[PDB]
């Protein structure tokens, strides 16, 4: 449960990461 | 870790990031619900 | 060419994610209606 909290921690992180960079790179 | 996690959560941030939703929770009540009916 | 996102997001997502694992949902589009309606409602 502590390790299905920090799992969730990174998908979200890689997820927003990569939201970020889609949408700068889909404005330009 | 479940398949279709990764694109979901990215696929609502994206919209969050266009859109600009003054709230988060309720943009994502009809995000969500508009993906389920899409089909 | 900088942008952000609102504060609340990540934290959200990381709500809706957490339970994701915990319950492993067969729908998981539905559930995060279902999730989130919760959230709206629960005020």
């Amino acid at each position: 449960d502590a390790e299905l909290v920090r799992l969730s921690k990174r998908l979200v992180e890689n997820a927003v990461l990569k939201a970020v960079q889609q949408y700068l790179e889909e404005t330009q | 870790i479940p398949p279709g996690l990764t694109e979901l959560l990215q696929g609502y941030t994206v919209e969050v990031l266009r859109q600009q939703p003054p709230d988060l929770v309720e943009f994502a009540v009809e995000y969500f619900t508009r993906l389920r009916e899409a089909r």
